[PDB]
Formats: structure tokens, sequence, C-alpha cells
């Protein structure tokens, strides 16, 4: 009631809906978010059998910016930042849902930290002998990309011939889905296929064929360090990974026709202290220079209204099973123990 | 201990202190004034006044702690309470409107009852009589029943039979069985009950 | 790695403060240490240990 | 080199280079031929932006210097 | 600025805390210049800071600025608990102070690490005894 | 008049080791680098291996100065634990007491 909004169109959300939960339909959830949703938020969808996202000011601000986007100008970079667990990822998801219902082409990188960390199969790129390719990481992403942008994957057609190997090759003019299918099928060409997909969407959005959203969660991974090591145990730089090298190019505002929304994350990062959350703190010198100029959007803890609306939404699902939680003294403790942090609250309520 | 025998234990109960003075009996009133003169031990870092405080969960958490690692012991505990709640929400959502009335989704109710179904009513005390030991049936104090129920549940979950099952998974499964009077911890209670009934003729060996 | 300026600066500071200026490996810096103190046998506690 | 300097200088930096290219792209988008670098990088706005990035790079980063940098960039790029 | 506060000290093992409790506030605790939720990521630690204010029904009514040093995280939480409870005694009634004393909230915990003794393994632990 | 012949053999070792310390230092320095030619360092090896064995400082033993004990000596006082305690227990070592805590 007081925690839910009937407005399920992410394009008609205004300040009047702040604090209220809007329902992401199972259709959009399966299509727009086959990846990228917070793990603890994917658990909650299962147990409540519905995905309801709170309309908050961080996302509201972005929607505003992305409604007044001048597609003639270069791509604006927006950067969500905030302390751990404040809702940066679900703010970014709110936005993605918006653009997907506006028929933008979505280029969602679920978590970029995965690309600099825990890589089993690290092959030397054939296209460039100085770089490494990540078939597993590259293949996984392509499948999800295909899910989200299946309608547009045929209409879009390559503008150049890409030779996979001696035998196979994509010929100019063929549909883009064919390039994605090569990567999905031959994971040896998955990294090279991802490079081509990025190379085309950037080039063709400037031509005005579609609007492009580049949404990179955990963007601070691209200019940091990796835990990947060579055969001789020497550390590999993010510049050397073919998959990171190509995504870096998507972050420059030298293309137009879309927007670049990103979110920072210390969770899952490499070589960053627990409490680092400010943009230059997490990006470093190299990373900050690569995004200058960008518009920082702050995400913070629930304000008293947001906090109350969350509790009511948990009570409304009978999630708060303890006998004292509905009480006002129960709420005071939830509030204290979390400091209104969205993540601490959710984690605390998953057993109370 | 570093406390002298003079220090008394703290009573951490909000409502106890916020009870109307008139309701206090003459005896209850006196003890309340006596404590105004007594030294009180510092409240330990475990129990607080919170409304969510449960002494049975706290004891169960400590009984599964290894080497002072209470952050890990409690994380397992809350992951178990969460796994139980999620298993009971899946079962409730897939149940018919008639069955739904039955299904308990409160994990604290389930945990509390799950352990109460494992507590034994009688035990066995080895009594050395005539150079031979006899498992004599004896009544058990309530503390010992509640200890045994928790200890049997934890020892069952820590058995190596379970291959690569995480403790929150194992324990939530075992707690749900015991909630329905099933499983190997309920069985261990019955085997104890059967032993004691079989040796009911030896109960005269007890001298207390 | 050090930039040429950073390198040429630390060599200038070393000349000023009287530290080794030539690039020297750790094995050869023992020569400096050897002559930077007294030999153990020359220290008073050693050669004058007994009354 | 820039790596050796212990003080950030905005002149001949990335942010100087980047904000230059960004505005030229914005002008080309409007089909304007006013491409004088000195004209572009002279406005009072570029100065406030320059203050913010140098303030970020040289003193402690806090949510106040981030908010200040935001209003500068938000104003150069015509984001309302 | 004319704001009322009391400040007190607390000590737990090798940790020492100083708390400034403001007569009026929102529930903001700032340990060593950091929010209490970020200084103490462990819940049990945050539950110890709640304890003083919850017991007297004053969660969300005061601001706290504390500093703590020494010990480990949980001994720091218990030193801050004691420092905050003591400073909070100025803003509650004398009956509420007594109840806080009888809840054990106002006592210095004397339990501190005991020395190892020679010829033993630990403070109490003995080396294996060999009958034969 | 030293406590025994083992002390007397250490008295001589300490004295000889002192006599040759400068020579030993100089020769080590030659052979303790990568700068010099190996044919020269090899000569140095031979040279220092030819100095009397009792000039080698590792052969000095810190014996109790009072009783000649080769182990159990506190180095600040050069005394064995038996001798140290005897003076400490009678009150004759300035500022040293039994520790209790
Ligand atoms: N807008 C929202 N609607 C509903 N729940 C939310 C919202 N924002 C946060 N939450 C809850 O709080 C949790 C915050 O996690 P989330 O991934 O959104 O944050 P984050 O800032 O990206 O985190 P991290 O610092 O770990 O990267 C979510 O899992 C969900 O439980
Ligand atoms: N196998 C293969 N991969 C390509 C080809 N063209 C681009 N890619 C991939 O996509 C990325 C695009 O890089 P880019 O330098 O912009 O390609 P270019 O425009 O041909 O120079 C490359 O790093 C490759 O991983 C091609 O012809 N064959
Ligand atoms: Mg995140
Ligand atoms: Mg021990």
């Amino acid at each position: 009631a007081i925690s839910r909004t009937n407005e399920n169109d992410p394009a008609k959300h205004g300040d009047q809906h702040e604090g209220q939960h809007y329902n992401i339909s199972p259709q959009d959830l399966e299509t727009v978010f086959p990846h990228g949703l917070p793990p603890r938020f994917v658990m909650q969808v299962k147990t409540f059998s519905e995905a309801c996202l709170m309309v908050r000011k961080p996302a509201l601000e972005l929607l505003h910016y992305l409604k007044n986007t001048s597609f003639a100008y270069p791509a604006i970079r927006y950067l969500l930042y905030g302390e751990k667990g404040t809702g940066k990822t679900l703010s970014l998801c709110h936005v993605i849902h918006f653009c997907a219902k506006q028929d933008w082409l979505i280029l969602h990188i679920p978590d970029a930290h995965l690309w600099v960390k825990n890589c089993r199969d690290l092959l030397q790129s054939s296209y460039n002998k100085q770089r490494f390719d990540q078939p597993l990481e590259a293949s996984t992403w392509l499948k999800n990309f295909k899910t989200t942008n299946e309608r547009f994957l045929n209409q879009i057609k390559v503008q150049e011939k890409y030779v996979w190997n001696k035998r196979e090759s994509t010929e100019k003019g063929s549909p883009l889905g064919e390039v994605v299918e090569q990567g999905i099928t031959r994971v040896r060409n998955a990294t090279d296929a991802v490079g081509i997909v990025l190379k085309e969407l950037k080039r063709q959005s400037s031509l005005g064929m579609f609007h492009l959203l580049v949404a990179v969660d955990g963007i601070n991974a691209l200019w940091g360090r990796t835990t990947l090591k060579r055969e001789d145990k020497s550390p590999i730089a993010p510049e050397e990974l073919a998959l990171v090298h190509n995504l870096r190019k998507m972050m420059k505002n030298d293309w137009h026709g879309g927007a670049i929304v990103s979110a920072l994350s210390q969770t899952g990062s490499l070589f960053k202290p627990r409490k680092a959350y400010l943009p230059q703190e997490l990006l470093g010198k190299e990373g900050f220079d690569a995004l200058d100029p960008f518009i920082p959007i702050l995400v913070s803890n629930y304000n008293p209204k947001e906090f109350e609306s969350c509790i009511q939404y948990y009570l409304e699902n009978n999630w708060l099973q303890h006998e004292k939680a509905p009480t006002e003294e129960g709420k005071k403790e939830l509030l204290f123990l979390s400091n209104a942090n969205p993540s601490l609250l959710e984690r605390h309520c998953a057993y109370l | 201990s570093r406390y002298s025998p003079e220090f008394k234990d703290p009573l951490i109960d909000k409502e106890y202190y916020r009870k109307p003075v008139e309701e206090l009996t003459e005896e209850e009133k006196y003890v309340r004034e006596l404590k105004k003169t007594q030294l009180i031990k510092a409240a330990p870092a475990g129990k607080t006044s919170s409304v969510f405080e449960d002494p049975v969960i706290s004891k169960f958490t400590n009984m599964m702690m290894i080497g002072g690692n209470k952050v890990l012991a409690r994380s397992l505990m809350i992951q178990t309470l969460e796994a139980v709640k999620r298993k009971q929400f899946e079962k409730y959502h897939a149940a018919s409107a008639e069955e739904q009335a039955t299904i308990e989704r409160n994990p604290y109710t389930i945990f509390h009852q799950a352990l109460k179904n494992c507590e034994p009513m009688i035990g066995l005390v080895p009594i050395l009589k005539g150079g031979r030991f006899y498992q004599v049936p004896v009544p058990l104090p309530d503390r010992r029943r509640r200890f045994l129920a928790m200890k049997w549940m934890i020892t069952e979950c820590r058995d190596k039979k379970h291959q690569r099952t995480l403790m929150p998974e194992k324990l939530s499964h075992k707690l749900l069985e015991a909630f329905h009077n099933q499983g190997p911890v309920i069985k261990r209670k019955h085997d104890l009950h059967k032993m004691a009934e079989a040796n009911r003729a030896l109960a005269h060996y007890r001298w207390w | 790695s050090l930039s040429e300026y950073a390198f040429r600066m630390s060599r200038l500071s070393a000349r000023l403060f009287g530290e080794v200026t030539r690039p020297t490996n750790s094995k050869s810096m023992k020569v400096v240490k050897l002559f930077s103190e007294l030999p153990l046998a020359k220290k008073k506690e050693t050669y004058d240990w007994y009354p | 080199t820039e790596a050796d300097m212990e003080e950030y200088i905005w002149e001949n930096s990335s942010s100087e280079r980047n904000i230059l290219e960004t505005l030229l792209q914005m002008k080309a988008a409007e089909k304007n031929m006013e491409i004088n670098k000195e004209e572009l990088l002279g406005t009072k706005e570029i100065e406030e932006y320059k203050k913010s990035v140098v303030s970020l790079k040289n003193e402690e980063e806090n949510e106040n210097s981030i908010s200040q940098y935001k209003e500068s960039v938000k104003r150069l790029l015509n984001v309302t | 600025q004319g704001m009322a506060f009391s400040k007190s000290e607390g000590k737990r093992k090798t940790a020492k805390a100083e708390a400034i409790v403001y007569k009026h506030g929102s529930g903001r605790i700032k340990v060593n210049g950091i929010d209490y939720q970020l200084y103490f990521p462990i819940t049990q630690d945050r539950e110890q800071l709640m304890f003083p204010f919850h017991f007297v029904d004053r969660l969300g009514k005061h601001d706290v600025t504390c500093t703590v040093s020494g010990g480990g995280r949980s001994a720091q939480a218990g030193a801050i608990r004691l420092a905050m409870a003591k400073a909070l005694c100025s803003f509650v009634t004398e009956d509420e102070v007594e109840w806080m004393r009888q809840a054990g909230l106002l006592t210095t915990d004397p339990r501190v690490r005991e020395r190892k003794k020679p010829g033993q393994e630990g403070a109490r632990r003995k080396f294996t005894w060999k009958k034969r | 008049h030293y406590v025994d012949w083992r002390m007397w053999r250490d008295v001589k070792r300490r004295k000889m080791a002192y006599e040759y310390a400068d020579e030993r230092l100089r020769i080590n320095s030659l052979r303790k680098n990568t700068i010099l030619p190996k044919i020269l360092q090899d000569v140095a090896d031979e040279e220092i291996a030819a100095l009397p064995r009792d000039s080698c400082p590792v052969r000095i033993r810190n014996r109790c100065v009072m009783t000649s004990r080769p182990r159990g000596v506190k180095r600040r006082w050069r005394l064995s634990r038996i001798v140290f305690r005897h003076l400490a227990d009678h009150g004759q070592l300035s500022g040293i007491q039994r520790a209790t805590w």
C-alpha cells in the first residue's frame, strides 16, 4: 500500500514515487536482467516471487539526465558512488530498466571485477599476440547480451568483414547476431567477438541507428590491478587483457547517440581498502583521468522515509517473521544496527 | 575470577526495572533496595537488552563455535535461520490455500520446537556395581536435557557422512526434520528412550 | 622503475649525502658495511671480555 | 614528467586535454566554426571546472569537493 | 554553539575510549571520525553500542563522538560502551542511572589477560604430565 | 691464573683474533663483492684461509668470567646464571630484584 507504487513504467517515475516500490515484471526481469542483479536481491525475488525496486533519488536524478540527453552531443559519463551497500547497483539497474523500455541498445557489464580476477582459461589473443583473451568470461557475457538485445541483433548489420579463422569469416553486411553466435559457439573467438560487438555499436550509434546505454557496474576495475598472473607468475596489467582493453574504449566520450552510466564498487575490487568509496579513491589516477569529465551521482543510506518504506515492504511479504520486528522498538533496533544502510538492513532482516 | 565474591550478576531486563513500584510485593521491594548497595559485575559482551535477543540461539551459537571464532559461529547461525525461513517460504508458496494454514515460517519457532522434540526425558548413568557397569535409567535435570538436544544436533551436523554440504545447509535440513519428529536426532532420542525402558529393572541401582 | 629525472635526482642526493653513487648490487654493499663499523674482534666487549 | 611532479597542474593535463576535445565536439554538433582554443578554454566556467579538478587532485577528496566538481562539469556539458 | 554534552571514559582490556554524549541528537555515533557502522562492521560490536541507549529507551535521541585506541575490535566496542554509558548518566534520571548500574552497564570489566607462568604452557595450561 | 685451561684457550683466541682483525677485514672485503676479478678473489680466499685458525672470530666463546662456564651466561654481565644469581640474590647487583607480576 504505502510502500508500493502502481506506476510500473520506469519512464513515469518522479519525486512523488520516492520511497515506493515498483514491480519489475517477470518478462522484463527475464529479458532486461539475465545478469547484473545483486545476488542478495536475486534471492529475494525467489522468496517473494516478485522483483520490487524502491524508487530513490539517485536513480530519479539519472532518469532526469537520461530523458534530457542530447544525442547530438558526445556521450555523458555518469558515475554512481557511495559507501558499501547503499544501492549503487540497484540504482544502475533502475536506469537500465528505463532505457530498455525506451528501446535503447543496452551494453550491460554486470560486474567488471570478474574480468580482472579468477581466470582459469587465459589464452594468448591470436588477433594481437601482446594481449590475453578470456573465452569463459567473454562467452558468458555474449549469451546475456544476446538475451537482452535479441530484437535488435538482426536489424543491426556489420559494416566490415571480420575473419575468424582460415575457414570462417563474417562478411560485411551480415547481421550482428551472426557475430555474437560465433563467439557463443566458438568460445575461442568469444573475446574477439566481444571486441567486434563493441566496435560496431559504438560506430553505428554515432550513425543514429539506435540509442546506446553503456552500463558498467564495478567500473573501477578497468584501470586498477589484476590478480591474473602469466606463466612465469608475473602480474598482468588490465591494459593487456583484450576484454578490458576493448571495454576501456567504450568509456571515452568520442562517440555520441547514447549515454554511459557506471557505478563504483569496492566489493569485489582488487587492492582497495574496505572503506574506500570516493571516485578518485577507487578509480585511482589512471581511472579518474579516463572518465574526466563525468557527473558523479551520490548514493547514500536510506533516509527515514526510505527506511520505513522498506520495513513495510518486508512486513507486507511477511518476511519479518520475528514477533517483535513489527513493533516500533523493533524498528528502532533495525535502524540502529543498520544505520539505515540498505544492505545491512536486508541482511539483518533475512533471519529476523 | 577477577571479580570478588561480592560482585553480583547484572540483571539485563528492561521490563523488570520499568515495573510499577506499587505492584512490587514487600519481599520483592526489599530485594530491589538491597541491590542498591551491591557491586554488580560488568555485563558481558554477549547478552544485551535487545528485543531480538534469544538465549537459546546464543547458547547454540556458542556450542558450535571453534577456537573463539564467534563471528563465524554467528554467521553460520544466521545463515541457518535464513535457510530455514527460505525453505519454509518456498514450501508455503507452492502449497494449497488449505495447507498454507499449517506451514510454520517463523525460523525461531521452528528452531525452538525442533530442539524441544529432541530433548530426552530419561537418561542413562553408568553405575559400577559388583565390578560391572550398568546403564541405569535416571531422570535428567532440565539443563542436561537442553544441553543434550543441542549437542546431539551439532554432533549430527558435524558428522563426516555429509560430503561438502555447508553447515547452514546441513543444519537447516536437520532442524526441519526434527521439527516434524523425524531424522536421526529424533531417532537418537528414541534409542535412548528404548535403552532406558529395556533397563527399567536396573533403576533400583540408583541411590538418589 | 624510476624516471630519468627521479633517477638523476636520487643520484644527486646520494652524492651530497655521501652514499654510494655507482649502481651496486646487494652483495657488494657488504664492502661498505664491513668498513662502516668495527670488526667484532676489535670491539671492546670482545677483546676485553675477561678481567 | 607529470608523474614526477608532486603538485597537479591543470595546464597541459588530461582534464585540460579532455575538456577541450569535449567542447569542440559539442561545437561541431551545433555546426559552429568557433574553434579558437583560447576562446573555448577562457570562459569563467572552464575556470570553475579547473578549480574543481585541481582541488580534487591536490587536497583531500571528500564528498564536498566531489559535489563541487559535479556542478562544474554539469555546467560545462549543458546537463540540467 | 551552546550544545549540552557530557564526556566520560571507558576501559576494556587494553582498549581506552573517550565518549562525548550530546544531550540532543539523531543517533549519530562517530567512532574515530568514522560512522559506527563502518568502524564496527561486526554486528555484535554494533549491538554493544546499542545496549546503553536501548536499555534506557534513548535510541535516536543523542549524538556521540568517541575515540578509542588499543585492544581489538570487540574490546574497543566494550570500552566505548562503558564510556558512552557513563556520559549518558548525565541525561537520565537517578533511578535510570541505578538501573543502568544494576544492568552491569556502568562497571569496568576487570577480566584481563593473565600472564603465562614459567614451567607451564599457558596462563593455566600445563605441559603434558608423564606418569611414567 | 685463569679459571681453567678452557678459559686460557679463549683468552688466547680473543687476543689473536684482535691482532689479525684488520688484516682479516681487508681480505674479506676483497672477496665480499662482485666487482673484483674472480682470479683475484680466489687468491684472497687462499690468503684468509691461511691465517692462523685461532684468529677466526667465530672461535671465541663467551664464557662466564668468574667460573668459565660456556653456556648459561647473560651477556650484559658476562656471568653464568649460577654466578649471576648468587650476586643478585645477595643484593649485590645494583637495581636487580626478583620479578613478580
Ligand atoms: N532501490 C532499492 N530497492 C530495493 N532494495 C534495494 C535498493 N537499493 C538497495 N536495496 C537493498 O540493498 C542491497 C544493496 O545492494 P546493491 O547491490 O544495490 O548495492 P551496491 O551499492 O552496489 O553495493 P556494493 O557496495 O556491495 O557494491 C540490495 O541488495 C537490496 O537488498
Ligand atoms: N578475429 C578478429 N577479431 C577482430 C577483428 N577486428 C576486430 N576484432 C576484435 O575486436 C577488437 C576491435 O579492436 P580494433 O582495434 O578497434 O579493431 P580494428 O578496427 O580492426 O583495428 C579487436 O581487439 C579484436 O579482439 C578481426 O578482423 N578478426
Ligand atoms: Mg554493487
Ligand atoms: Mg593456551
